[PDB]
């Protein structure tokens, strides 16, 4: 039993590394998107702050 | 055979048992480091992207 | 029956120890991955900081 828990937590051990890998990954790739929404979103946001003062 | 009595049978297997949830908690130890540490990666670069935006 | 609960709680002592032996181990595991998560999100702020800073 204590050789066949060892086998097992061995391989849940890759399991784990894998999905974690893959959670870091997306966590970086939302992160990236949530920046660039609000660059655009602050370009947005000058461009009618300009207008404004033309007004 | 030299057996001990059944009524401390259970007492020699909890032992055993015990012996083995060692080995189980150190595991379980391992294993919550091996998660955490890359959520905390992934938190880190989201504050930097955070401080960029 | 004072025999037996002899034995009983002479057992009960070893596996009352291995536990213990094995929590406190983990407990120790677990402080150290605590500290080095602490350490990579301070060293992020501290790189935000200074990026918030020149901007």
């Amino acid at each position: 039993e204590a050789i066949y828990n060892r086998m097992r937590a061995e391989r849940e051990a890759v399991a784990r590394r894998h999905r974690s890998q893959g959670q870091e990954e997306a966590e970086k790739l939302r992160a990236t998107a949530d920046y660039e929404v609000t660059r655009t979103l602050a370009e947005a946001e000058r461009q009618g702050r300009i207008m404004r003062g033309e007004g | 055979a030299a057996r001990p009595p059944e009524e401390v049978k259970a007492a020699f297997d909890d032992a055993i048992a015990a012996r083995e949830n060692e080995q189980q908690y150190i595991r379980e130890a391992e294993a919550y480091t091996n998660e955490v540490q890359p959520r905390a990666n992934g938190q880190a670069q989201r504050i930097l992207e955070e401080a960029r935006a």
